[PDB]
Formats: C-alpha cells, structure tokens, sequence
DNA sequence: ATCAATATCCACCTGCAGATTCTACCAAAAGTGTATTTGGAAACTGCTCCATCAAAAGGCATGTTCAGCTGAATTCAGCTGAACATGCCTTTTGATGGAGCAGTTTCCAAATACACTTTTGGTAGAATCTGCAGGTGGATATTGAT
DNA sequence: ATCAATATCCACCTGCAGATTCTACCAAAAGTGTATTTGGAAACTGCTCCATCAAAAGGCATGTTCAGCTGAATTCAGCTGAACATGCCTTTTGATGGAGCAGTTTCCAAATACACTTTTGGTAGAATCTGCAGGTGGATATTGAT
C-alpha cells in the first residue's frame, strides 16, 4: 500500500516501466514521475484492445483459449492494428484470400 | 605538454568530440577510453572512402569541385555505399542514367 | 516540315533529366500545396523556407523512385506506357497499400 | 489573407511528365497525372503531419527544416542536406 | 527472468472472463508488449534529445504515442494515458 | 550561439585523397548528414548490444560488432582494421 | 477411373494451406541447411532448438510473403503461373535488390 | 541440403501464399532466395552470438538479427 | 442442367494427453521518508528570417490538331506443368547419457567516473580568392525522309 | 544507300556569387589526483544440447499422360506523343515590418540519491480440461456422359 499501478488504476506495472525508462535513458538521463504511469497507461490499453479482438476471434470459432491463429485472425482484419503491428505473428498463418482470376 | 586524442591514435576526424557526443547520447551508462576513438576511425574511413569516389566523379565531369551529383553518382555506382545508403535521399542528387534496353528504338 | 517520330523526343527528354538534378515541379506551386496541406492539419503555422525545400527534395524523390518502379511493372506486362495499375502495383509491393 | 484550394493541381501534367522522364518512362497513359496527385498528396499529408506534430512538441508556430528531417526519417525516408 | 504474462493475463480477464490464453499466444503478447514499449521509449528518447533535454516526460511519451499510433488508436491511447496520470496524481 | 559541424575534417579528410579538389558547401552538408547518420546508427547499435548482455559499459568492442552489424562486407573489413590500428595505436600511448 | 482437372487440386491445396498454421518445411533438412550455412560464419556452433524453429518461421513467413507478391506480378502479366521473372520483379520493388 | 528443400514444400509455400500453378524453374529460383534470406538473418545473429562470446546460438540472437534486418518476429523472447 | 459415380467436406459427437491451472514458498524490486540537486520553465528581449508587397519579364503551361504505333483483342498450337498411382527411405519420435558450457560467485587489477584547474582547437564572421554558370559558335552526331 | 534538319557536343571566355583563408574570443578538450566500479579470470555446477539408436510412418521421388496455359502472330480503333500558338503566372529582385525563435539569467518544482521497510512476481512441484484428432453419416462438389 499503495504501488504506482494502483494509485494510477493501472494492471500493468508503472514500477518496472519506471526502471526500464531508466535504464534507457540512464542515471545521466531522467524520467518524469508520470511518464512511467502514461507508458503503462498506452500499453495496458493497447493489449485490451488485441485481446479484445483476439477473444472475439476464439468465441467465434467456439474456442475458449487465444491462439496465434486468433492473434492473427484479429490483427490483420483490422485496419488499424494490422498498420502498428508489422511484425511476424510466429504460428499465425495467413488470412484466407485467393485471388478472383484464379477460381474455375 | 598537451597532446590531442586525436593525434595519439592517428586520426583526423576528432576523437573528444566523438567522446561527447557518446556520452551526450546517454547511450549507455559508461563508456570506454577506445570507443570514441575507434568510432572516430570508422567514421573517417567511410568519409575518405566516398570523397575518393565523389572526388573521381568530380574529375571525370571536369569539375575541380564536389558537388552533391557526383556524391550521389559516387554512392549508387558502388555497391555496398549504395546498400549502406540505401534508404537515403541525396539532395539535388538525381539519379543514375539509365534508360531499360526495351524501351530504346529497335535499330 | 521536319516531324520526330513518337517516342525519339521522349527517350531525348529521359536523357535530359536523368542528366541533370534540378527540381522538377514548379517551387511557388509546391510550397501553396506545402501551406493548404499544413493548414488543415493546423491553423497558423510558419515556415522556414528550408522546411518546404526538404519536403520538395522528399516528395520529387520518392515519385522518381516510384515511377522508376512502376516502369518495371509496365514493362513486365510487356507494355512501355506507364499506368494506373503499374502505380498501384508497384506501391503495393513496396508495402504502402 | 487568403483561402488556400485546389493546389494539388498546381502539380501540372508537364511536372509529372519530367518526374517520370527522370525515372526513365518513355509512355505515360492519361489517367497517370491524377493517379500521381493522389499519391502524391498522401506521401505530403504523411510528412507534414509528422513535421508538425514535431514542431507542436517543441512549441513552436514554425516548421524548421529539422522538423522535417526528423519526419522524413521517422517514415524511413531519411535525407541528407539539410542538417 | 522478467516477463508480462501476469498483466496479460489480468487484462485478459476484463475484457473476456471466460476466455483463455495458449502458451504460444501469451509469447506473442509478450514479444508485442517489449516492441511497443521499446518504439515508444526510442521515439520519447529522440524527442527529448531533439529538443536539447534529458527527461522523458509523459509529454514526450503522448507525442511519441501521436507519432506511432494510427489515428483513432492514438486517440483512444492518449485518452487513457491522460485518465492514468489525471487518476494518479490526484492522490 | 556555436553550431558544431564535422566540416574542417571532412575538409581535411578530402586534401589527404584529393589534394587538387574543393567541396561546395551543399555537398559538405550531405557528407555532415552522411557522418551523423552512421555516428547515430553505429551508436544505437552499439547501445542495444550493451543493454541486451547487460553491460553497462560501451567499448571498443561493441562498436566493432556494430560495425560489423552496420556495413556490408568489404566496408566493414577495412573499417574494422582503422579502427583496431588506431585503438592500438592509442593505447600505446 | 477418376480424376480431377488440372487447377482443381491446386485450388483445393490453397484454401487448406491458407486454413492452417504449420511450418511447411520439413524441420530436419531445414535444420540441417541451417547449420550448414552457419558453419561458414563460425566453426562449432551448437543452436538452442528454439533459435531454429524461430528461423524456420522467420523464414516461412517471409517466403509465403514472397509468393503473394511474386503472384500480384504473375497477376499484373496476365498470368496464373508464377515465374523467376516475378520473383525478381517482387524481390526488386522491395529493395531487397 | 539446400536441396533438402524439396518441391512439395516449396508448392506448399506458395499454396499458402495462394498461388495455384508453378513454373518449373520457380524451385531453383526459390531456393537462391531462401538461402540469401538464412545467410543474411545467421549472419548477424552469429555476430550476437560471438559478441555475447557464446557458442550457442540462441533465439534472442535470432530475433535481434530479425528485428536487425526488419523483419521482426514475435513469440520468441521479443 | 440433370443422370450417376467418385471423392471432398461438413456436422455432431467423443476420449486422450499434452498442455493448463492451481497451489505452495523465498529474494530482488518497489514503496516511504529525508535530504540534496538540478534540469529546464518563466521572464524579458535581441535580432534572424518569415510573410508580404511590388513590379517587370519570359520561361513554361495550356489547349489544340493530327496520326503513328501502341494496347487490347482475338485466335491457335506447341508444350509445360498438374494430376496421379507406384514404390521406397528419409524424417519423426522418444528416451538415454554425457558432456560441453552457459551462467554464477570471489577476488582485485584495471578501467572509468568525477572534480578541478589550465590550454587550445573550432567557431563566427571579416577578409581574399577563383571555379564555373551561362552565353555563343562552329564541329559532330542523330534522326528520318526518298 | 545519301542527305537535309536539328540536336548535341565540345572548347574557348570571364565576371560573381560562393568557396577558401585569415583572425579573434571561448567553450570544451586535456592534465591531474582521488574515488568507484567493472567485468574479466579460475574453479565449478545443472542444464539443455548433440549424438546415437531404432522403429514404423508417412511423405517424397518417379514416370505417364494430357488439359489448358503461355506466347507468337495478326488486326485496328484510337490514345498519346510531337509540334505549335498564345499568354499567364512563375521567377527574380528588393525592400520592410515584426513574428517569434533563441540567447542569457533566475529559482523553484521536479528530479536524483540515499536508507530505509515491505511485498511482489519468478520459480519449482501439484490438480484438471481444452480441443486435437478420429469416426460417423449426411449432403456437396466435381467430372464423365441421354
Ligand atoms: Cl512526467
Ligand atoms: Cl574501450
Ligand atoms: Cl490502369
Ligand atoms: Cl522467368
Ligand atoms: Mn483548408
Ligand atoms: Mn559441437
Ligand atoms: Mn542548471
Ligand atoms: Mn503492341
Ligand atoms: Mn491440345
Ligand atoms: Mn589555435
Ligand atoms: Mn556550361
Ligand atoms: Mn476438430
């Protein structure tokens, strides 16, 4: 009682954001009392959104746990997410697409 | 008497700014006596590497000064400055000549 | 009355400008869509006039570099005029669209 | 002052015609000039917001060559010349 | 050895109290939650030094966001980084 | 105010290759570009080295592996012997 | 006897390798090209299983990537078929040459 | 061993990539690029290795060298 | 499009085992409280350089006419790549050891940070130098018509 | 093939905007002396990693046959390039107020730096359960043929 998460009503941890901002800048550098809480803020709000997306992918193929497929089920079907998150989903295949010229 | 960093490692490119600049980058918490010195190296090799070829250029278009041209005709003629400035923009550079075989009159 | 055939003057014209490195849109016409741009992203700004020069060394750069592109794929539809779905093919492999 | 319209057309059929000469196209069909303003408007909307999200940071009215760098870096269009 | 799985997890169970999460996919969240971080760290570092400072400042860290962010995104993220600190620095 | 620039070593740097040939200033506002630009690229390279071995030191050493993470082949090989001469050099005093 | 016309099965094989996750590459030879090439950069490496199958999925996405490309150019030529010419004209608007 | 990339499972990379019919010179073709692509990402991630004066190659010094070479994966430490 | 056979699929269940979840304890974070610092924000303000105005000129943009040759369409056949059934061997799989080796500690020598206190290299303009842009004219292609 | 009709060199010429030198403060490099880490070297663990071995299993290589796709060939409507007339608006050259960057100071609010005291998340064994992968039986899709 009471930790920068709770004060801030945050999951995820502004006391380990604080220290890795710390560590990039270093002790040469410095980090705002807050800035640790608005970067935890921008990550706990972005892994809802994906879990949002990701959870209703698995209950829509009538699954309970989140896979890699679910994962890129629901980021490449959405615009946004699909343009931040570039990256290689290990495990999630590709969205089913076939081209118009190629059906009998 | 005073005798430069620069000088004990034989260099031009200044190696107690490059000390600076390393520490003003907060990059890491220390940094070693031979960092500076052996980035200053580096830095001043690639420099005489592209002012070798850019000065080249400059002679072949009968020019006694460098210009942004011949830097760029300099970079995209070599193959690894061209890979290492791959994704960069020259200013007032424009490009190498090169017109694609299918598209010259067919003799 | 003397008449280059079609195509002699362009390949000249390619020349030309592969040549040589000056801008080539207009610069009053440029820095206007620099300001209506801007302006409707935010109200009031100020330019350095440096800043509109960069953004036209930026922007003639990458359409050079564009059409250098959609070239290749005009030409592997085994056609040298340039189009719309050269542009759009080229731009989509590049990971723009 | 003045109302600002319409100035993608400023970026004339000739202008284009040279910027594809430079990129070596010897035919242009007549849809490219529009197809060009198009693209090339969301390449400029793309940098200048950028430029001037990094210029608002730094609270400043004015857009500096740097802001632009910094912008044109930021999208991996990194250029030289201007500091 | 540190990882985000806890707060994965809890974050999870707001959005989806009946949903769970495989081994494999919880690695990816993981691998998403130290690039974002690492982006956006990177991108308030460069702010901060372009503008001649050392702190990154929760300012540095919305612009950051406003420059990575794609729209409606950023708008959402600003939102909720202003509802943290607003909430935090109350008490 | 003083605005620092890599100019007059550049500058010198030409003479030693091209005794006989000049630099426009907007070509020697490219080559500062150029220097910035792999200084910031070498150093965030070397900085990330540093931080994934949990080393909080940035040494002669890390800016070879950056080097040699940064340039393509035969750059890299020559680059990598400059900078080990000169590190040599310096380091007996 | 029975048969299906040519494209049919194809067809059939795309949507079931677009429904599904597996690396398509068989793990032992991939590995042991792995190996192979590394051996040129340092002699006597041992691999962390996991450091493959991180390769091996690196490198499937990326040629799966590749290949919807490669068949955008097929497409853009009027073609169904990929060819190498594809490949390089993907390859090369990617800057990857 | 390159040849140990076989034909089905280079048909089956394209099928996922949702190509229908293959050129029979596309096999070849794919394997240069498969072994461009590994030589590139090993490389550098043996540079990690031999930084970290290891003489495992671990999978954080293959993500590095992916994230290295822009083509950043997830599910493996980053 | 239907008459009929051949295989794909697609449901809806179902039972197993590989993964999950839950449950039980110990150190490095993470939080509190003092004390000490300090980076950068507030407050003039000097003073670049940005916007704006004017005005004269010609380089180019615009719009037109005309037809060369291009893109698009259509047709055809040699032949390349899909489909398949055949027959085999390489990859998968699953402990089992064995050992190489990543990953910890324990000194301390070497190296780096820090704090002053002198010294000097680099910078901002002033002062001098000089490459070449731009303008012109004949030599040398280059092109396109008979 | 010749030539006419233009385009394009290429070299010779010379004042001026722009580069190269020359000076004059100063910020920041360098020299010391002291305090502080660091991250190597040896002596050793406990993993995971390589290496067999050893089934059977799939999946690959193989050759045949032909559907249908790619290219080559041929036509032609009409798009787009070349040339031209006309004149607009960009470019160039200055000058001017004044916005607003930016260069020095000044003192807190906000930061680091300890010395504390708690607590949390990482870990290694316990306690289910999701869903994979099969097995049905039912349409479905696909392909050959009044
Ligand atoms: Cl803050
Ligand atoms: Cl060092
Ligand atoms: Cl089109
Ligand atoms: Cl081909
Ligand atoms: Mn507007
Ligand atoms: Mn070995
Ligand atoms: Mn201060
Ligand atoms: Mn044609
Ligand atoms: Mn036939
Ligand atoms: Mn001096
Ligand atoms: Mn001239
Ligand atoms: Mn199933």
């Amino acid at each position: 009682a009471v930790s920068r998460s709770q004060r801030a009503g945050l999951q995820f941890p502004v006391g380990r954001i604080h220290r890795h901002l710390k560590s990039r800048t270093t002790s040469h550098g410095r980090v705002g009392a807050t800035a640790a809480v608005y970067s935890a803020a921008i990550l706990e709000y972005l892994t809802a959104e994906v879990l949002e997306l990701a959870g209703n992918a698995s209950k829509d193929l009538k699954v309970k746990r989140i896979t890699p497929r679910h994962l890129q089920l629901a980021i490449r079907g959405d615009e946004e997410l699909d343009s931040l998150i570039k990256a290689t989903i290990a495990g999630g295949g590709v969205i089913p697409h076939i081209h118009k010229s190629l059906i009998g | 008497k005073a005798k430069t960093r620069s000088s004990r490692a034989g260099l031009q490119f200044p190696v107690g700014r490059v000390h600076r600049l390393l520490r003003k980058g907060n990059y890491s918490e220390r940094v070693g006596a031979g960092a500076p010195v052996y980035l200053a190296a580096v830095l001043e090799y690639l420099t005489a590497e592209i002012l070798e070829l850019a000065g080249n250029a400059a002679r072949d278009n009968k020019k006694t000064r460098i210009i942004p041209r011949h830097l760029q005709l300099a970079i995209r003629n070599d193959e690894e400055l061209n890979k290492l400035l791959g994704r960069v923009t020259i200013a007032q550079g424009g490009v190498l000549p090169n017109i694609q075989a299918v598209l010259l009159p067919k003799k | 009355p003397h008449r280059y055939r079609p195509g002699t003057v362009a390949l000249r014209e390619i020349r030309r400008y592969q040549k040589s490195t000056e801008l080539l849109i207009r610069k009053l016409p440029f820095q206007r869509l620099v300001r209506e741009i801007a302006q409707d992203f935010k109200t009031d700004l100020r330019f350095q006039s440096s800043a509109v020069m960069a953004l036209q060394e930026a922007c003639e750069a990458y359409l050079v570099g564009l059409f250098e592109d959609t070239n290749l794929c005009a030409i592997h539809a085994k056609r040298v005029t340039i189009m719309p779905k050269d542009i759009q093919l080229a731009r989509r492999i590049r990971g723009e669209r | 002052r003045k109302v600002l319209r319409d100035n993608i057309q400023g970026i004339t059929k000739p202008a284009i015609r040279r910027l594809a000469r430079r990129g070596g196209v010897k035919r242009i069909s007549g849809l490219i000039y529009e197809e060009t303003r198009g693209v090339l408007k969301v390449f400029l909307e793309n940098v200048i917001r950028d430029a001037v999200t990094y210029t608002e940071h730094a609270k400043r009215k004015t857009v500096t060559a740097m802001d632009v760098v910094y912008a044109l870096k930021r999208q991996g269009r990194t250029l030289y010349g201007f500091g | 050895k540190e990882s985000y799985s806890i707060y994965v997890y809890k974050v999870l169970k707001q959005v989806h109290p009946d949903t769970g999460i495989s081994s494999k996919a919880m690695g990816i969240m993981n691998s998403f939650v130290n690039d974002i971080f690492e982006r956006i760290a990177g991108e308030a570092s460069r702010l901060a030094h372009y503008n001649k400072r050392s702190t990154i400042t929760s300012r540095e860290i919305q612009t950051a966001v406003r420059l990575l962010l794609p729209g409606e995104l950023a708008k959402h993220a600003v939102s909720e980084g202003t509802k943290a600190v607003t909430k935090y620095t109350s008490a």
